[PDB]
């Protein structure tokens, strides 16, 4: 697994530890989407919400997916593409999330949804570029999407972040296939 | 908090 895939896992872990030690609210205060006008110039916050997980299922599921899909993208398409997929989804999912619901949310799953939509749609519309979501895994992705939508998980779900994330990934596979 |  490439460096981008790896450092993102590291960072999510460091952040998760920090959340267990200092508490969730303490870490949110530093990392959440700006929740006050004074924080508007704190540029990291438009991204760092992606780094926070609020339970062991949260971090574990998001990182397993990240590891696989993220790692696919990085090896077949390169580190640069994964960085750009990540920044775009993170920023866009974050924006839609806070519009609907407020600045209080976190998780790498806006981004994981981007990677699902991206890998699949690009494997459908662009097979030779080496990227596909195997039939079988598409089903488990599809169920993942569904669980989110219908609030199965037992978690409170960042609704905006999840769709925005998926759209972004589809939009990007679209744009990328047509070449 | 909303998860994601």
């Amino acid at each position: 697994a490439g460096p981008v895939t790896w450092v993102m896992m590291i960072a999510c872990v460091v952040v998760f530890i920090a959340m267990q030690i200092l508490g969730d609210q303490e870490v949110m205060l530093w990392l959440a989407w700006p929740f006050d006008p004074t924080l508007k110039f704190e540029f990291w916050r438009y991204f760092t919400h992606a780094l926070m997980h609020f339970s062991l299922m949260h971090i574990l599921f998001n990182l397993l997916w990240w590891w696989y899909l993220g790692g696919a993208v990085e090896k077949r398409l390169g580190s640069g593409k994964l960085i750009v997929i990540t920044l775009i989804s993170a920023l866009l999912s974050g924006y839609v999330q806070q519009k609907f619901s407020g600045p209080w949310f976190g998780g790498l799953s806006g981004v994981v949804y981007a990677l699902m939509g991206y890998v699949w749609l690009r494997g459908e519309r662009d097979p030779q570029s080496g990227i596909y979501l195997q039939r079988g895994l598409i089903i488990f992705a599809l169920i993942w999407i569904v669980a989110g939508w219908f609030d199965l998980f037992g978690m409170s779900m960042a609704n905006g972040a999840h769709i925005a994330g998926l759209a972004v990934g589809l939009a990007m596979a679209f744009v990328d296939s047509l070449n | 908090v909303r998860m994601a």
